[PDB]
């Protein structure tokens, strides 16, 4: 079909945009700070372990 | 004498600096301020893909 009010290969695009993205900033930050785990969304037991590791 | 440089010796391992890890500190924030330098640089350049989009 040849319909104008909705434009599906736009949508699947844009979210293959997001993501890249996502995954870039994500990466950017990564080598800012020098560390691999910034938060628990990374790496939850690595977490405990390296506090641990720190005392 | 003797207790004056055992006193002494006392003193300096609390208020005197250890030049071996001092100059180590050093190094690693300097590698670490350019690499955090060049990141934010490319950083701020990110509102640009809307331009394309656009």
């Amino acid at each position: 079909a040849i319909t104008v009010n909705t434009n599906v290969t736009s949508l699947k695009a844009q979210k293959n945009l997001n993501t890249s993205a996502s995954d870039l900033a994500t990466s950017m930050e990564r080598l800012s700070s020098g560390l691999r785990i910034n938060s628990a969304k990374d790496d939850a037991a690595g977490l405990a372990i390296s506090n641990r590791l720190n005392s | 004498a003797n207790t004056q440089a055992n006193v002494a010796d006392a003193k300096s391992r609390i208020v005197d600096v250890d030049f071996a890890k001092e100059t180590s500190q050093m190094t690693k924030n300097q590698v670490l301020q350019q690499t955090g330098s060049a990141m934010l640089a490319q950083a701020n350049q990110l509102p640009q893909v809307a331009l394309s989009l656009l």
